[PDB]
This record gives structure tokens, C-alpha cells and sequence, in this order.
């Protein structure tokens, strides 16, 4: 560890590196929402929130705008520019029957969103209805991770299964299989031809878009607990994994072999995620405490 | 400067946040569940 | 723990009584007193940590924001010796000054010798026997505010019966230390410590032992639930 | 406007408390039961009624069958070890009025008694009671109450006082 | 009984204290020489009444 965050008082349980690797955003069981800095660990702003039942949050690429969601099944963008010196609601996104458990911006205007209503969607913040709609899954979709084209994402639910949609055409094109229980996390690697994901059956797997099939499996015969996040290090080398015990791991993509493991939270790990440059890595657990390793 | 406004910034962030914990840690939380169709309505009333 | 520390400053209590028989010396003479006086003060100062305690804990319905850690287990210990720590240091600053000495006494008889003991300073002994007595009589008040706790709670009715023995076996011997001398006044200071003690070990104890030990029952915990539930009055089921 | 979790607020004798109306999510529960660990007590209602005349939009899935399915699955949850469980019985002027005609034995195989509303509605209490298996860490209350009773909310605020006076004494070691 | 206001409890406290007095009184009483005897004999019958 190298900096560690205090504030919350409650369970964590989002957290999304900034642009320009230097400031984060976290989400409580609170109505809160900080924005960190981890070059001097002086806080920038504290955005209370109507419904204190907060699952996912989004910080934009262009640094003005953030999203929240939860079992409201609402998803809130806040103005974080200049706004005469505060921030306010800026657009409410309804439409969701149930809820919202992940968000993407794409743009200032166009945002991705994932809920248990086993749909995904694309909305407009300008104008507020969604004018695309994803629809195949036969169960909650948990995750969702967006190409470095931006033009490709895709999604994991609750029933074992991970699909390929695309932005334009608004349709699914790829399917892959593999896992036998509920999938949590999905990330895509960093040249943007292959993923990976994370289920409660204590492994990780790698695919590839262009031979549409299964590489290798992560796996250790002393884990039973499931994986809680899953993200890649720049250039591919070093897999991230956030597991129930406290633990967070780190793989070898490659050869998937461990070769580190970090301990430093007393719960469980919520979240984690890797900066642009592939500089540090943070984590938040299911106390109040945040901590960037390096 | 700079970093010397980013303190108290961040001092008055953290009062704001102490308050807003030692309010809200005095109430009382309930978990109304029930079967379907069965009340649950006459009770809120 | 409470319970621990009193039975091993009570055991300290009797066995403070064994330096009152045989021979005077002198350094027999220097631990006759202060053994009692820090043996029984412990033995109070226990007391009235364990009721106030339990008032604390039982008078915090609203949610509590830090009395959480003022009945915190490691700090009962801490008053405890604050409690202790006024006679810690009488008892030592008397040593320093004045301390007892033995003494062959041949004026008091003309055929006869004794051996007495000096006390060098009866100020001195005057402030351990106030400030005993001061916290004898605040552990009457304490017992007074708890007699509204609900069973398995409450000893306010062993508190006061404990006291009030201590009180009348101290008071009824003043004629008899003030008058008459020899070998039997050591004689009434050791029968008057040793009832004393007894009395505190029964009317503490011995009410317990038999529920524990014999009528093994309203022993379990499925009753102690039942015998809280009557300070908030709803608990209410069928069972 | 808002769908999903609902919020009410009220005061009694210096108290405030909060209740969360999640039933309307429409959801699988497992993802989201565990956002509530830490409430002080989980409020459960119960109609009488059911106890027979109506199933649930099925052919053998009786209605009191199903809740007390829903009580055994949600009393024995790995994050409610801790939490007490006030349980509402309600409308029991209709199942005083469909006992002269509809005796309880169309729902559980055995006994009920006199075919009586005060021997059954005990029968049913006690049933009903008996899904707990964590009788050492938690405890249940039980109150019986109609379309007309008006003593509810004392029964909430003295059984919330036991259960922060019963989890304070846990904590200093005492119980 | 609570017949009037636990009456029959402080007659048992009263009666053990006129016991708990005498019986301390004995020894107090056996090792008094002089003008002191009415002194013990006194606080007794202050103490029981
Ligand atoms: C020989 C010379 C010795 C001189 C001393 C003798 C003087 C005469 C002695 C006594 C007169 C009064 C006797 C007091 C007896 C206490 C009665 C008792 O035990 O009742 C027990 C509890 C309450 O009842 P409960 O717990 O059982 O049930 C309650 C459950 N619910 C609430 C549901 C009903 O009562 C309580 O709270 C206790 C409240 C406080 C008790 C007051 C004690 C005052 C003592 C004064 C003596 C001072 C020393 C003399 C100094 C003279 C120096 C020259
Ligand atoms: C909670 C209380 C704890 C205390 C423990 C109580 C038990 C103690 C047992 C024995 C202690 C004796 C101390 C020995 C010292 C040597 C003195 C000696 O024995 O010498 C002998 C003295 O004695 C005796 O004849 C007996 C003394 C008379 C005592 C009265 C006994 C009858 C009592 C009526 C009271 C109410 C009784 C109620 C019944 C209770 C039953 C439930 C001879 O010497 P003398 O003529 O020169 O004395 C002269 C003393 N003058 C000057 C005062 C006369
Ligand atoms: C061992 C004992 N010394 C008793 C002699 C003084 C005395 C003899 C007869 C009556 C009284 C009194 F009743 F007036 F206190 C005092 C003692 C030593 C240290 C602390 C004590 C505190 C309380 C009682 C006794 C204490």
C-alpha cells in the first residue's frame, strides 16, 4: 500500500478510476459520493443522494459528469463541471423494471446501462428515453464492459452466458459459454480482441472474440469463493482478481499461474480497477477504507 | 496555496460527513416483507 | 471478571486477619491495617463498578452514540484502581513519615509487661477509616438506584444487607477499643473482620450457588430471555 | 414516481423509524437480500384468511403454505442470524367468521381442536413459530391484529426497545 | 404477598436486623469493663427500635 482513503461509513460498493489517472469516485450504502485524489489524499467533492441504496457508479471520460444506480432502478447523472461552484441532479434515466447494477459512459451524451430486468440499454442524456434496447438474456445481467473502440460490449447474467452486442445495430452476433454459475465481473483485454470473467464457481476465464472459443481457466484447488471483480493490467500481463476472503490475486495470463497476492482489508473486496497508464491499482472492501497498491 | 484550500476543503468535507453519521446513526431501520396479496397496506396507514 | 477480582480480594480479606495473632513484631505492626483497609476497599470499589454498569447499559434505549466504549470491559479495571488509588497513596505516605514499631508497655500494669504496637500517626489511620466508610455508605445509594432492574439483574436487596452487617459490627465495638486494653481488643478487631468478611461472602454468594448448583433451573437461557423482557414491556409470544 | 424500494417515515416518543417496502422489485432476491444487513427487525405480515377458499393463481399451492415457506427461507438467511422478527397476524374477524363454516383441517393434516378461532388461531401461531432454528441468537414476537385494531404501533416501539436493550447486553458479555 | 404494600417482607428485614444487633452485641458486651457497659447496652436498643 501506498495511500490509503478514510471517510465512509458504510459499505462500499463502486469505485471507477478517473481519465487522467489522478482522481477516483466511490460509491457508499450512504447518500455520499467522494471524489478522491490519491496524488495528496484531500477529498474534492461529496454529493449526498436521494435513495441510499447505491450499486454502480461511473466517472465520464471527459471529467465533467458521473451516474449512480441501485434498487431505485433509476440512473442519476450529476453536473460535476462548472455549475456556478456546486453540484445538482442534471437528468433521471426511468424506464428499468428492475434494478441497475452497472453503467458505462460512451460520451457527454450517450450512456450504457445494465440492469435485473435481464436488459441492457442505450440512452440519451439530452433528451432522456432510451432509444436502443438489448434484449436476450434470460437472466440478471451483472456486468458490462465497453471496447476501446467504443463501438462493441459486452455482458454477463445470471444465467451462465456472455454475449457480444453492438452499438449501431442493436443486435447480438457472438455467444459464449463455459461457466456453470452466476457470472459478476467482465473485462475486456486491453487489445480489445479478448475477455475475461469472473463467477461465484471460484474461476476465471479468457475468450477470444475471432476464434470464438474458450483459451485457458484460473483456477486453484484452496479458492471455494467467488470472484467480485476482474481487471487487466496494461499490456495484457497481469490478471487482477478480487475474491471473497478478504484477498485480492494476481494471475499470469499467459502460463495462469499465481505470482502475488495482496491482504490488506478486513472484508470483503468489493471492487478494484487499474489506472489508464497501468500505474496503480486500487481496491474497496466492505468496511469504509479504500487503498492503492503499487 | 493551492494545496493549503485543498485542506480546508477537505476538513470541511470531512465535518459535513461527521454530522451527517452522528444524525443519521439515531433512527431506527425496518424491513417490511409479507407475502403477496395478504395487508401490508393497512399497516403503512 | 468483576466476580473473579472480588473473590481474589475477599481471600486476600481473610487471610489480612492472621497477622493480629502471636507475638508483635515489626513489620507485623506496619501490615496490620493497611492489608484490611486496601482489601475491603477493592472488594467495594468491585461493587460499584458492577451496578453501575449495569444501570448504564439498562438506561441507554435510544440508540447509544459512545457509552458503547464508557462500559467498556478493560476500563472497569482502571476504576477500580482509581478507586484504590487514594488509599494506595495514604497508606504510603504514612509509611514514610511515621510508621507503627512494636512496644513493651510497663506502665499500664505493674506486674504485668504487654506488647502493643505504635501507631506513629492516628491521623492517618483516621482517613483510611473515613474513607471506607464514605464508600460504604455510597454503595447504599447505588443499591437504592438499581432495585427497579428485572431479575437476574438486580441486588439491591445484598448490597444493603451486606453493609448494614459491616456497619453494626464496626460500631457496636467502639466502647470496648476505647476502654479496655490487654490481649482481647486483638481478639475483637479479628472476630470483627472475620464476620465481616463472612458476612459480605454470604449475603454476595451463597443466594447463587444454590440456584447453580441445586434446582438446576430458571438455568438456561431460554429463561434469562423471558426475565429481561420485563424493563420494555412487549415480549410477547407463545412458547 | 419512484419504483423499487419505497420509504416511510414516522415519530413515537422520541424515536424515529425508518421502513423500506422492497417488496415491489420483482427480482431474483439473492443478489440484492444482502444490502439490508444491519436493520434492527424485519416486520412480517400474515393474513389469516388464507389459512383456506383461496390458492394462489395455481391448483395445489395453498396461499399460508407459501408464506410459510417465505418465513422458513427468510428467518434462516445467512445475514439475518442477529435480527429479531416481529410477525403481524392479520384479519382475524374473517377467520372467526369462516370458522363456523370452514373448520382449519383443509389445511394442515392434524389436529386444530374445537374447530374454535381461539384454538386454531394458537395452533397456527404455534406452527408458525416453529421454522426458527436460531432460537439461541434471535427471538420472534407474535401479535394478533384486525382491520380495527389501534395498539400496533406500542407493540413495534416496546418490542424495538427489547431488542436494542437485549443486543447491548450481548455485546458488554452479560447475556 | 403483596397484600399491602409487601408488608410481610419488612418484618423479616426487621426481624433479621433486632437478631443481627443482639447477636453482635454478645461479644461486644463480654470484653466492656467499667463505665462503658451502659454505653454498649444503649446503642442496642437505639439500633432495634
Ligand atoms: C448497632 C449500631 C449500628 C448503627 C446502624 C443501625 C441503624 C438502623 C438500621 C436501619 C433502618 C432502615 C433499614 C433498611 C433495610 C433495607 C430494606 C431492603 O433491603 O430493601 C431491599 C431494596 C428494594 O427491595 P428489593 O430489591 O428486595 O425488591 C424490589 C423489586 N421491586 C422494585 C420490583 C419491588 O431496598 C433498597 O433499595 C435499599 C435503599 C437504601 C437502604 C437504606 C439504608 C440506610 C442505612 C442507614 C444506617 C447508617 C449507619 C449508621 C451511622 C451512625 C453512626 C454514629
Ligand atoms: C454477627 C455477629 C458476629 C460475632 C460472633 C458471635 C459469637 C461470639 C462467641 C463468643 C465471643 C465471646 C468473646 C470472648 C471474650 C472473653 C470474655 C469472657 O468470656 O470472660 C467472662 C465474661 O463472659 C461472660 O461471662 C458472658 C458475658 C455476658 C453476655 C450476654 C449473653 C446472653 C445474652 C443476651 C443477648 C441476646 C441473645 C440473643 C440470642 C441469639 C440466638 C439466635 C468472665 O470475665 P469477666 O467477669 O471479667 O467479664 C466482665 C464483663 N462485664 C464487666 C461486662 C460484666
Ligand atoms: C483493622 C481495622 N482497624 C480497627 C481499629 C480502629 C477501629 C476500632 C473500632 C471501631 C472503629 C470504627 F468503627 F470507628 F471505625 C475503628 C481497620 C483498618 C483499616 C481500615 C478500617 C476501616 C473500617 C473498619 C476497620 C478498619
Amino acid at each position: 500500500t501506498r495511500r490509503t482513503l478514510r471517510g465512509h461509513l458504510a459499505k462500499i460498493y463502486a469505485m471507477h478510476w478517473g481519465t487522467d489517472s489522478r482522481l477516483l469516485v466511490s460509491a457508499s450504502q450512504d447518500g455520499k459520493l467522494i471524489i478522491w485524489d490519491s496524488y495528496t489524499t484531500n477529498k474534492v467533492h461529496a454529493i449526498p443522494l436521494r435513495s441510499s441504496w447505491v450499486m454502480t457508479c461511473a466517472y465520464a471520460p471527459s471529467g465533467n459528469y458521473v451516474a449512480c444506480g441501485g434498487l431505485d432502478n433509476i440512473c442519476s447523472i450529476y453536473n460535476l463541471k462548472t455549475r456556478e461552484g456546486n453540484v445538482r441532479v442534471s437528468r433521471e434515466l426511468a424506464g428499468h423494471t428492475g434494478y441497475l447494477s452497472c453503467c458505462r459512459f460512451l460520451d457527454d451524451n450517450q450512456i450504457v446501462t445494465s440492469s435485473g430486468d435481464t436488459t441492457c440499454a442505450l440512452w440519451d442524456i439530452e433528451t432522456g428515453q432510451q432509444t436502443t434496447t438489448f434484449t436476450g438474456h434470460t437472466g440478471d445481467v451483472m456486468s458490462l464492459s465497453l471496447a476501446p473502440d467504443t463501438r462493441l460490449f459486452v455482458s454477463g447474467a445470471c444465467d451462465a452466458s456472455a454475449k457480444l452486442w453492438d452499438v449501431r445495430e442493436g443486435m447480438c452476433r457472438q455467444t459464449f459459454t463455459g461457466h456453470e454459475s452466476d457470472i459478476n465481473a467482465i473485462c475486456f483485454f486491453p487489445n480489445g480482441n479478448a475477455f475475461a470473467t469472473g463467477s461465484d464457481d471460484a474461476t476465471c476465464r479468457l475468450f477470444d472474440l475471432r476464434a470464438d472459443q474458450e483459451l485457458m481457466t484460473y483456477s486453484h484447488d484452496n479458492i471455494i469463493c467467488g470472484i467480485t471483480s476482474v481487471s487487466f493490467s496494461k499490456s495484457g500481463r497481469l490478471l487482477l482478481a478480487g475474491y471473497d476472503d478478504f484477498n485480492c490475486n494476481v494471475w499470469d495470463a499467459l502460463k495462469a499461474d499465481r505470482a502475488g497476492v495482496l491482504a490488506g482489508h478486513d472484508n470483503r473486496v468489493s471492487c478494484l480497477g487499474v489506472t489508464d497508464d497501468g500505474m496503480a491499482v486500487a481496491t474497496g472492501s466492505w468496511d469504509s477504507f479504500l487503498k492503492i497498491w503499487n | 496555496a493551492e494545496d493549503k484550500a485543498a485542506v480546508e476543503r477537505s476538513k470541511m468535507i470531512d465535518r459535513n460527513l461527521r454530522e451527517d453519521g452522528e444524525k443519521a446513526a439515531k433512527e431506527v431501520k425496518l424491513l417490511l416483507l409479507g407475502a403477496g396479496e395478504s395487508g401490508k397496506s393497512t399497516i403503512v396507514k | 471478571e468483576l466476580s473473579y477480582l472480588l473473590l481474589f480480594s475477599l481471600l486476600c480479606c481473610f487471610s489480612s486477619s492472621l497477622f493480629f495473632i502471636g507475638e508483635p513484631q515489626d513489620w507485623t505492626c506496619r501490615l496490620r491495617q493497611p492489608a484490611f483497609g486496601i482489601s475491603f476497599v477493592l472488594c467495594i470499589s468491585c461493587i460499584l463498578v458492577k451496578t453501575n454498569r449495569v444501570l448504564l447499559v439498562f438506561e441507554a434505549k435510544i440508540p447509544t452514540s459512545f457509552h458503547r466504549k464508557w462500559w467498556g470491559l478493560n476500563l472497569q479495571f482502571l476504576l477500580v484502581f482509581l478507586c484504590t488509588f487514594m488509599q494506595i497513596v495514604i497508606c504510603v505516605i504514612w509509611l514514610y513519615t511515621a510508621p507503627p514499631s512494636s512496644y513493651r508497655n510497663q506502665e499500664l500494669e505493674d506486674e504485668i509487661i504487654f506488647i502493643t504496637c505504635h501507631e506513629g500517626s492516628l491521623m492517618a489511620l483516621g482517613f483510611l477509616i473515613g474513607y471506607t466508610c464514605l464508600l460504604a455508605a455510597i454503595c447504599f445509594f447505588f443499591a437504592f438506584k438499581s432495585r427497579k432492574l428485572p431479575e437476574n439483574f438486580n441486588e439491591a436487596k445484598f448490597i444493603t444487607f451486606s453493609m448494614l452487617i459491616f456497619f453494626i459490627v464496626w460500631i457496636s465495638f467502639i466502647p470496648a477499643y476505647a476502654s479496655t486494653y490487654g490481649k482481647f481488643v486483638s481478639a475483637v478487631e479479628v472476630i470483627a473482620i472475620l464476620a465481616a468478611s463472612f458476612g459480605l461472602l454470604a449475603c454476595i454468594f451463597f443466594n447463587k450457588i444454590y440456584i447453580i448448583l441445586f434446582k438446576p433451573s430458571r438455568n438456561t437461557i431460554e429463561e434469562v430471555r423471558c426475565s429481561t423482557a420485563a424493563h420494555a414491556f412487549k415480549v410477547a409470544a407463545r412458547a | 414516481k419512484t419504483t423499487g424500494i419505497v420509504e416511510t417515515h414516522f415519530t413515537f416518543k422520541d424515536l424515529y423509524f425508518k421502513m423500506f417496502d422492497v417488496g415491489g422489485q420483482r427480482s431474483e432476491r439473492k443478489k440484492w437480500i444482502h444490502c439490508f444487513e444491519g436493520v434492527t427487525a424485519i416486520i412480517f405480515c400474515v393474513a389469516l384468511s388464507d389459512y383456506d377458499l383461496v390458492l394462489a393463481e395455481d391448483e395445489e399451492m395453498n396461499r399460508m403454505h407459501e408464506s410459510m415457506k417465505l418465513f422458513d427461507s427468510i428467518c434462516n438467511n445467512k445475514w439475518f442470524t442477529e435480527t429479531s422478527i416481529i410477525l403481524f397476524l392479520n384479519k382475524k374477524d374473517l377467520f372467526e367468521e369462516k370458522i363456523k363454516r370452514s373448520p382449519l383441517t383443509i389445511c394442515y393434516p392434524e389436529y386444530t381442536g374445537s374447530n374454535t378461532y381461539e384454538e386454531a388461531a394458537a395452533y397456527i401461531q404455534c406452527q408458525f413459530e416453529d421454522l426458527n432454528r436460531r432460537k439461541d441468537t434471535k427471538e420472534i414476537y407474535t401479535h394478533f391484529t384486525c382491520a380495527t385494531d389501534t395498539k400496533n404501533v406500542q407493540f413495534v416501539f416496546d418490542a424495538v426497545t427489547d431488542v436494542i436493550i437485549k443486543n447491548n447486553l450481548k455485546e458488554c458479555g452479560l447475556y
